[PDB]
């Protein structure tokens, strides 16, 4: 599987700073 | 000295937890209501007051505390780690686990229940009160008990952590593993 | 023997780390009144501790809280207010932290003449035998 | 951490409860009875470090009896009792103690409360309480619903006067407490004290004798800090602050330079 | 054991011991 | 191994849940300049006998060509 | 130390009854 | 394919 998403300052933020995409966030689970 | 309610207010956070650590207080005043988390961690005091009801949970690790009396009232959990409570009094609504880890405990009440996690470990209790009622993980490691009731009921895992089980309770339903 | 210094110094490397977040999390949280987990934030401390067990790394054994009560302050109008109207603040305190942040960042680079100073013995060491 | 460093910091600490200490003065700068806390400093442990134990004397002025302190500390807020001055007001139930004694106050939680502020009224059932939470005065004093005119004597004989009814009848007297150390009392806000083991047991006593203070109506006491001694204050506790942070700053360029040119 | 007041990581669940801490 | 004979570095701190009853934090008795100063000194002691060691070998390299 | 499976995330809740 | 990603080229 892959994992990724946006690095620094945005990743690094509580998720309620909705700062990250909603799908974005989704790909940093798991993904095939 | 004893806490009074001027006092109270300059030991208690934005949602009403009263931190008492380290503080020089000997006894709290009857019928006493908390409205969240209580902390009389490393504290001279060797008595709760009756009626004393805790909004949240009991926290007691490495003070002097050994009497608890009954109809006490504590929504969340008790930890009285390193206290020096030698018997648990009958009839404590608790509503979380109780840990009596390294404290001077010897009886127990008869058919307790814990709706949570409970620890005997490294305690001179001799034996467990019969019908004990187990909802979470029990831990008995180091301690002095050898010989389990005849019925007893553990929801979680049974971690023996040293000590020697020869009499196994006859009804035993167990949700989970038995660990030495 | 030198390696057992990239272990004792390596270890003070991720100590004085962990003090420099323990402080980091104190600037940030020396105004918040309220917080998750219905407790009043309350400062913390790392407490290092030598773990014996010649060679003796540092090892964090567990955060603690500040000791000091929370600052008091007459907020009647707030939501959080009290009956007496008071509101409850952390006892963060500035200016030990600011120092513990001089000192944990001082500390810190000192570990790292002490591995370099190691490596280069190791390396002068390896040149014995060419 | 170098020592020096924290050494400055103490100094730091220091300043900064003065600083809060002076604060709370100036703010109860119109309070009614308040009175004004300074903050005391004294220098803490001396250590002897070129000794490996503490070697009574033997040469204390040379490098081998070295001494170091671990800087200072803010050891106690003094309350200073000094007599305020008065203030004339047409209010009928406020009242003032000239001299020594506190007035008596009935606490909810059973004890008893002493407080200077005079500023007193009634409730719906005609007894004497502060005109703050409402608390009821020692000794309890009702005032009956015919009566038209309050009279608070010079040793707190509280007299009422009737229609139809010549001479003033007597509702009760007053009393004023007397602690022999006023500084020992605790402070618990509302203009209130507490009786500790530092102050000593209650005495109390008719307000005019045995020393104790006279009962004037229709006055006040302000409050007793001096605005221009908590200035004063301020500007030297704001210069020792600066001057301790620019120790601190030295140490860390001293310390950088240690291990950046070695 | 060491320091009689180390926190805990785990988030608050009041029905489970934390171990994480050195609950010794 | 021997501990140093110097007294402890006292702190004022009555905040610490581990202080005592005056407030005060007892810390180890380390001088840094002094540890700087046994850094260099232990470094290049210890590169200097691996020259006399590496040296040595030569010597007895040498000794076995001797009559070749 | 070392495990036999992938550490768990970090949960930064804005209420921790809703985790 | 990271979705809604955006283009490098002319809208």
């Amino acid at each position: 599987n892959m994992v990724a998403g946006i690095p620094g300052a945005l990743s690094n933020q509580p998720p309620a700073d909705a700062s990250i995409p909603q799908d974005v966030a989704q790909m940093k689970d798991g993904s095939v | 000295y004893e806490l009074d309610y001027y006092s109270k207010f300059g030991h208690t956070d934005n949602y009403g937890n009263l931190d008492l650590r380290n503080k020089p207080y000997t006894q709290l005043p009857s019928g006493f209501v908390v409205k969240g988390n209580l902390n009389i961690s490393q504290t001279p005091i060797k008595k709760l007051p009756k009626g004393l009801d805790v909004g949240g949970s009991l926290e007691a690790t490495n003070s002097a505390l050994k009497t608890i009396r009954s109809g006490t009232k504590i929504k969340g959990y008790a930890n009285l780690l390193g206290s020096k409570i030698e018997s648990w009094p009958r009839g404590i609504k608790l509503g979380g686990y109780l840990n009596l880890t390294d404290t001077p405990l010897k009886t127990l009440p008869a058919k307790l229940r814990v709706k949570g996690d409970l620890s005997v470990i490294r305690t001179p209790i001799s034996a467990l009160p019969e019908g004990l009622v187990v909802d979470g993980n029990l831990y008995i490691g180091g301690s002095a008990l050898q010989v389990f009731p005849d019925t007893m009921t553990v929801k979680g895992n049974i971690f023996l952590g040293g000590n020697k089980i020869t009499k196994w309770p006859s009804n035993l339903t167990l949700g989970g593993a038995v660990a030495p | 023997s030198l390696f057992n210094v990239f272990n004792v110094t390596g270890s003070a490397m991720s100590a004085e780390s962990v003090r420099l977040n323990t402080t980091s999390s104190n600037l940030a949280n020396a105004d918040s009144v309220s917080s998750s987990a219905k407790d009043t934030y309350k400062a913390r401390h790392a407490v290092f501790g030598a773990e014996l067990s010649d060679t003796v790394p540092v090892k964090v054994m567990g955060i603690v809280e500040s000791d000091k009560p929370l600052s008091a302050e007459y907020n009647p109008d707030h939501p959080l207010a009290n009956e007496e109207g008071y509101i409850y603040k952390p006892n963060v305190n500035v200016m030990e932290e600011m120092a513990n942040m001089i000192s944990a960042s001082r500390a810190y680079q000192t570990n790292v003449q002490v591995a370099d100073s190691s490596k280069q013995m190791l390396l002068r060491t390896l040149q014995m035998g060419q | 951490m170098h020592p020096a460093l924290w050494v400055s910091k103490t100094g730091l600490d220091a300043q900064q409860t003065n600083i809060a200490t002076i604060s709370n003065n100036l703010a109860n700068a119109s309070t009614v009875g308040y009175k004004k806390s300074r903050a005391v400093f004294e220098d803490l442990f001396y250590q002897n470090i070129n000794q490996p134990g503490g070697q009574s004397s033997q040469n204390t002025e040379l490098p081998s009896g070295l001494m170091l302190g671990a800087g200072s500390k803010v050891v106690a807020t003094q309350k200073v009792h000094t007599h305020g001055n008065a203030q004339t007001t047409t209010n009928a139930l406020d009242m003032m103690v000239e001299g020594d004694g506190f007035f008596q106050v009935t606490l909810p939680d059973g004890n008893i409360g002493y407080t200077r502020n005079g500023q007193f009224t009634l409730n719906g059932e005609g007894t004497l309480v502060t005109s703050g939470s409402g608390y009821p005065v020692e000794p309890e004093i009702v005032i009956p619903e015919d009566a038209i005119s309050i009279t608070v004597g010079t040793d707190g004989e509280v007299s009422v006067r009737v229609r139809g009814q010549q001479d003033n009848q007597v509702v009760g007297q007053l009393t004023i407490t007397d602690f022999v150390n006023p500084g020992g009392l605790e402070p618990i806000g509302q203009n209130l004290y507490l009786p500790t083991g530092a102050s000593g047991d209650p005495q109390e006593g008719v307000p005019g004798l045995d020393g104790l203070g006279e009962i004037r109506q229709s006055m006040l006491e302000a409050s007793n800090v001096n605005v221009t001694e908590e200035l004063v204050n301020m500007i030297e506790a704001q210069r020792v602050y600066e001057m301790n942070s620019k120790v601190i700053s030295s140490v860390d360029k001293m310390m950088s330079f240690v291990n950046q040119q070695l």
